[PDB]
């Protein structure tokens, strides 16, 4: 039904992490929210009104010398945390359930940089893409690693999956799709703008874009109807699809941050930043939104 | 020793109710090693212990108090599935 | 009394309407002679100053004719001519037997003559020509006419007004002279002879041949060299001119050829005017002895004595005599002069042309620059010994005169060449160089002098085009040219001269670069050199275009570019751009065109203009740098190019914007553009008031770990400490930017404090820093010398303008002798040094030997 779309976010939460971040996540459950930054995750917890907390629960550190991390992702069991960063040998697994934080099995990536997460939690693997353009797959299981896509430096930069397919966005403008099954080429579809964000619609197959010109784009997976609703007038770099799949949110350089709803490409009203907005990501609750923005993030409170 | 992700303001006012050893001894084994994982699943902490002459155990649950109800309650239903059990096999 | 008056203009009538009419003209001229000037009771020196000819002696005749007759006003009582020319030869004696021995009983009335100053006038012929020394004029002056002294102490003391004061006097002679007599005279006043106008030699021509058509052509062949017709201002070249044309029109001549250079006019009238005869190369050899000698002393009149003391023969006189080559006065008794010093000049150089006590010099020291100086006559005599240089005159003079003539001169010639290839020659060198060899009418000659130059200057007027296309024909060895036509304040005549001077492009193979500088042209020009251009044998790689008028020239010159393939570099500048765009942009959008680099300076430019020029760099795939100066850029504009920055199908590398008038909302789209972009690694801003909030937003967009620039410019940009943190922060961490340059920035405190915490850390990568005009304290300069000791990363540190003297100074090289950093250059002021600092700087070199103590705008 149409009343699934939301009506009204608002939002009393501060959090202070210290430098600028980089990436967001949220439990399911709402109980954490987690920040990466450059050289360590930070753990918070929102069990409490404080209006801005500048301690969090815990500081997990990277010790490597000249280690820079990157990027986080949380499953959606809210039970293993992936991270990722430069100049690191090797990609981490945190476990959450245990009575203390302690770290869990690594797999090397030495050589190489990382800037992608992915997570397939019921078949127990991991996707991550390199700088180089190169797409590498990890068993969570038995720690084995079986991939190898690249051939295109460029084109990259995000990443999303639908059972066996992968979906990849870049700067050449061009959006491309992967079967897992297969060892042959991929398809090409052709845009005339830079892509910078995905998100898929998890109910009816289609897939969002985000374009470097403030353009939207619904892409569908039978491979003939698109569509275009939605302008900004700056750079979109974070597109968000709610786990319902009715509604979205889209945020850029612009700093404007708002929700919009399937098919129309109407909007609902929307929330105004200070500064580019990188991170966003929404609760499998479907009730709670977090932004990351500077050396701030934020949880925001959904009303339907 | 308390959990890192459970809020140390949640074991104020907890619930106990009692419950037979053998009941105790049927659902979380006799090494009780399976309380953790129960604990997790169901948000909430756990104590196990026998109070009465071996005969009768008492449980102490610590976290919000529907949360307690909800643990409470789904071991009641527990035991009482074992409780019919064991009567049918009895009278087998 | 008036007997001797009588006898004055009886000789006068002898030795005497054109004349009547230039005599007028002149006497309205002149003060002292003009019917309304008031003839006051007191001296008058006047003095008559012109080049040689132009008969400021026959002025003088004539005014004392008029005297005589009491035709002019004659308010003097008695008057008296007194020519050097005799007064040179004679010997000490008294003032008033100097003056009183032409007339035979004038001793008589030695009292009343010599008491009444204020009655007499006196004239004065060839002040020049007395040869006297300035010492002997201007010491030992006198008071009383009796003293009995040498002629130039009694000639100076007259002029010198320190006898005889109520008398008048009026001096014709040559310019030399003029500093001398304004030197030693008093109450001055200076007339200059200009000579025949226009009018005045047509009637002449008219006169001469006595027929209409034939005089017309007679002056209309004379108009053709400018040269000639400005020497005709003589009544002598007017003479001269008529006399050949005549016997070359009754002949049966072409009379163009002679016209041509003044050389072969001069040859030609010398060959007409001497008679028939034998042995004539002796009489030549003297004359031209004569000739040289006069003019190496600065005179052109000769004495008896002097020619019977190196035995001239009476006969040579004679037919020298009768040919009016030189000319004898009545009144001047015995001596000699020649027709015209351009006559002379021409003998002069003949002579050094021939093959060979007396104070003649050599051939090189005409041809020296000193004493060109020296002698402000030589470089006429270079002229036409340049011109005699010509195979075919020599040939014909050798004919007629039976002379002959060396080779060696000639080399001397080349041995000298004027060189003018180095970069101390001057545009007046190069213009004289020019005359000389167009004057010589010789190919070899001008190839062999042209084969020097590697690079070439030309300022053109009509006058100058003929001369220059005539050399620059011949110079295959050039490889960059710059031109510029001066507007002036018949076409069909114009065409050949200049296809010549177009036609070096093709000829030369290594003319890379061409200039066109404030150039007025015309269509025929215009249409010439863009064929030129647009052909497929030009190999022009930089072309720099700039004022060139008018309108449709800009536009016709642009248009040939579209499609060129070999022109990588191109630069624009002009007044008026209303038709600019259309043709750029032509240009640009074609789908052969290849230049790699863009230059607009000064340009002005609306927003569809813009707006098309944006369009046309989308289409484009070629360039990879684009300078933009002073062109008059707008927020608008800069959002145009912001998103052609931002198209995923753009690569430019480097990018300028210098005082473009651009605003912090402009840098925030900047910032937008170093997140989206894929390309960019240099950027140059400078002159910008983009400090604070311009700061901030690029560190916005430098933050992201994608950004790839390398190199980002502040000039005159406001930093201030604020910024100085904010660049700190990027540094910090691992950054892409190597360098970063700082400039009119009041960083000297906090700013240094800030840059030398971060230079402390071993993260750092940055290669290169540059400080100026930042007002470096020394309290800040203690920290800058603990950062120095720190870091093991930088290798250049540019200072100046900074106050570091006393203490600052003394402990930077004090920690340089301590560290041994990895810096290689250094470069800093030092307000003043003693002898510590000396063996400081010893220590400095002996700790460290790979520093050498003692460019953006080059990469970008």
């Amino acid at each position: 039904k149409r009343l699934a779309v939301p009506c009204k976010l608002e939002k009393m939460r501060i959090l202070a992490h210290g430098e600028l971040v980089l990436a967001t996540a949220i439990s399911s459950f709402t109980r954490h929210v987690f920040t990466c930054g450059r050289r360590g995750i930070k753990v918070w917890s929102l069990t409490g009104q404080v209006a801005e907390d500048r301690f969090p629960e815990s500081h997990l550190p990277i010790q490597t010398p000249g280690a820079f991390l990157r990027t986080c992702l949380l499953s959606s069991n809210s039970r293993s945390l992936l991270t990722g960063g430069y100049n690191l040998a090797s990609v981490s697994v945190w476990d959450l359930a245990a009575p203390s934080l302690h770290v869990k099995e690594q797999l090397p990536c030495a050589g190489l940089n990382c800037q992608a997460l992915d997570a397939n939690l019921d078949a127990n693997l991991a996707f991550a893409s390199f700088t180089s353009g190169v797409v590498r797959i990890w068993d969570l299981r038995d720690q084995s690693v079986v991939r190898d896509l690249k051939g295109y430096p460029d084109g990259v930069k995000s990443i999303v999956v639908k059972g066996y397919n992968i979906w990849t966005g870049g700067p050449d403008a061009c959006l491309r799709c992967w079967d897992q099954r297969t060892i042959m080429k991929p398809l090409e579809y052709q845009f005339k703008s830079q892509i910078m964000s995905l998100s898929h619609s998890p109910q009816e197959d289609w897939v969002l874009l985000g374009m470097a010109n403030g353009q939207q784009w619904l892409q569908s997976t039978s491979g003939s109807q698109r569509h275009m609703v939605g302008q900004k007038d700056s750079v979109i770099l974070s597109v968000k699809f709610s786990p319902f799949g009715q509604w979205w949110a889209s945020v850029g350089m612009d700093d404007f941050l708002g929700v919009y709803s399937m098919p129309a490409g109407t909007k609902v009203f929307e929330v105004p930043e200070m500064s580019p907005v990188t991170c966003c990501d929404v609760s499998s609750n479907n009730r709670l939104v977090v932004t990351g923005s500077g050396e701030h993030a934020s949880v925001y409170q959904i009303t339907y | 020793i308390r959990p890192w992700w459970f809020p140390v303001q949640e074991l104020r006012d907890p619930l106990v109710f009692y419950l037979e050893a053998w009941l105790a001894d049927e659902l979380f084994g006799p090494d009780r090693a399976i309380i953790p994982e129960m604990e997790w699943t169901s948000q909430a902490l756990l104590t196990v212990d026998i109070v009465d002459s071996g005969n009768l155990v008492e449980i102490t649950v610590f976290g919000r108090p529907r949360v307690q109800n909800r643990v409470k309650s789904m071991l009641l239903c527990l035991a009482w599935f074992h409780r019919e059990h064991r009567a049918r096999a009895e009278k087998m | 009394d008036n007997r001797c008056r009588y006898i004055l203009k009886t000789k006068f009538r002898e030795m005497w309407k054109e004349v009547q009419v230039m005599a007028e003209r002149y006497k309205m001229l002149i003060p002292f002679s003009n019917p309304r000037v008031l003839p006051g009771p007191f001296s008058y020196t006047v003095v008559l100053y012109g080049p040689a000819g132009l008969g400021k002696t026959t002025l003088a005749q004539k005014l004392m004719l008029d005297w005589a007759e009491d035709n002019l006003i004659h308010k003097f009582k008695y008057a008296f001519y007194l020519s050097c020319r005799e007064l040179s030869r004679l010997g000490p004696c008294s003032f008033a037997e100097l003056v009183f021995r032409d007339w035979p009983e004038l001793q008589d009335d030695i009292p009343h003559i010599l008491a009444q100053a204020r009655k007499i006038l006196f004239v004065i012929d060839g002040f020049d020509e007395l040869g006297a020394a300035p010492g002997a004029l201007i010491e030992d002056i006198c008071g009383d006419w009796e003293k009995k002294k040498p002629v130039p102490v009694l000639l100076g003391s007259l002029l010198n007004r320190v006898m005889l004061p109520k008398a008048a006097l009026l001096v014709t002679t040559r310019p030399r002279a003029l500093r001398d007599l304004r030197i030693l005279a008093e109450e001055p006043i200076y007339i200059r002879v200009e000579g025949f106008l226009e009018e005045d030699r047509r009637a002449y021509f008219l006169r001469h041949f006595g027929d209409e058509d034939q005089a017309m052509r007679a002056f209309e062949l004379m108009r053709s060299n400018a040269a000639l017709f400005q020497l005709g201002s003589a009544p002598a070249v007017c003479w001269i001119v008529c006399t050949t044309l005549k016997l070359q029109m009754e002949k049966g001549e072409d009379p163009v050829p002679t016209c041509l250079t003044r050389t072969g006019l001069f040859l030609r009238f010398l060959c007409s005017r001497f008679p028939q005869g034998a042995q004539l190369r002796g009489a030549l050899r003297t004359l031209s002895l004569l000739a040289a000698q006069g003019l190496w002393a600065q005179t052109s009149v000769l004495h008896r004595e002097d020619l019977e003391r190196l035995g001239v023969q009476e006969s040579d006189l004679r037919l020298f005599l009768d040919g009016d080559i030189l000319r004898q006065d009545r009144v001047s008794k015995g001596c000699y002069s020649f027709i015209h010093l351009s006559f002379q000049q021409f003998l002069t150089a003949l002579f050094y042309t021939l093959e060979k006590t007396w104070d003649i010099g050599d051939v090189q020291k005409l041809l020296s620059g000193v004493e060109r100086l020296r002698n402000p006559d030589l470089i006429q005599a270079g002229y036409y010994s340049f011109g005699l240089a010509n195979e075919k005159r020599a040939k014909e003079l050798e004919a007629t005169f039976g002379c002959r003539m060396s080779p060696d001169i000639k080399q001397e010639l080349l041995r000298c060449d004027i060189s003018c290839k180095g970069g101390h020659s001057t545009v007046t060198d190069l213009q004289e160089l020019l005359g000389c060899l167009y004057e010589s009418q010789e190919e070899e000659l001008v190839k062999e002098v042209m084969a020097q130059f590697k690079e070439i200057s030309l300022h053109l007027n009509a006058v100058d085009v003929v001369p220059s296309s005539f050399c620059v024909k011949h110079c295959r060895n050039l490889q960059k040219m710059s031109l510029q036509v001066i507007k002036e304040n018949d076409d069909q005549h114009m065409l050949p001269f200049w296809t010549d001077l177009c036609s070096i492009f093709g000829s030369n193979k290594d003319l890379m670069g061409l200039a066109i500088n404030d150039s007025f042209l015309s269509a025929s020009l215009v249409r010439i050199l863009c064929e030129q251009i647009a052909s497929d044998t030009c190999h022009l790689q930089r072309v720099v275009f700039k004022n060139i008028s008018p309108a449709d020239a800009h536009r016709n010159l642009c248009l040939a570019l579209r499609g060129h393939k070999t022109v990588t570099y191109l630069t624009l500048q002009g007044n008026d751009q209303d038709d600019m765009f259309p043709a750029l942009c032509e240009v640009l959008r074609h789908p052969e065109c290849n230049l790699r680099y863009l230059g607009l300076v000064s340009c002005s430019a609306t927003t569809q203009q813009w707006a098309d020029l944006s369009l046309a760099l989308e289409v484009n795939q070629s360039l990879t740098c684009v300078n933009l100066s002073d062109n008059e850029l707008l927020d608008e504009g800069a959002k145009l190019l912001y998103t052609t920055l931002r198209h995923p199908k753009c690569f430019l590398q480097r990018l300028s914007l210098e005082n473009c008038h651009l605003t912090e909302a402009n840098c925030k789209d900047l910032a937008a553009v170093l997140v989206v972009s894929r390309e960019l690694t240099h950027l140059c801003l400078a002159k910008n008031p983009i400090g604070n909030t311009g700061v901030k937003f690029l560190c916005e967009g430098l933050r992201y770990p994608e950004c790839k620039l390398q190199t980002l410019v502040l000039w005159n940009c406001d930093i201030t400490s604020d910024g100085c943190c904010d660049l700190t922060k990027l540094l910090q961490e691992k950054s892409s930017l190597l360098c970063l340059d700082l400039g009119l920035n009041h960083i000297g405190v906090k700013g240094m404090k800030f840059l030398c915490e971060a230079l402390r850390k071993p993260l750092c990568n940055l290669r290169c820093l540059w400080l100026w005009g930042c007002s470096i304290p020394p309290f800040s300069c203690e920290d800058l010398c603990s950062a120095l000791s720190c870091n093991q990363s930088l290798v250049t540190l540019d200072l100046g303008q900074n106050p570091l003297g006393s203490s600052g100074v003394k402990m930077l090289f004090e920690t340089l002798t301590c560290s041994s950093g990895t810096l290689r250059t250094l470069r800093l002021k030092i307000d003043d040094f003693n002898d510590e600092l000396n063996k400081l700087l010893e220590e400095i070199e002996e700790k460290n030997p790979q520093l050498i103590i003692d460019s953006h705008d080059f990469m970008i």
